[PDB]
C-alpha cells in the first residue's frame, strides 16, 4: 500500500500503519 | 516535503519512515 501516490487520509493512514507505536509528524505545509 | 514526495509523486517505505518519531 506504501508504493503508489498517498494523498490526505490514504497519506496519514499509510504514516499510521508504517509507523506504528513511534507515531509520525504529518506537516503538509513544510 | 510529504506531499510533493508521496501525494504529487509516487510514495515509498523508506520515505514514509523519515517522518516517524
Amino acid at each position: 500500500f506504501v508504493n503508489q501516490h498517498l494523498c490526505g487520509s490514504h497519506l496519514v493512514e499509510a504514516l499510521y500503519l508504517v509507523c506504528g507505536e513511534r507515531g509520525f509528524f504529518y506537516t503538509p505545509k513544510a | 516535503g510529504i506531499v510533493e514526495q508521496c501525494c504529487t509523486s509516487i510514495c515509498s517505505l523508506y520515505q514514509l519512515e523519515n517522518y516517524c518519531n
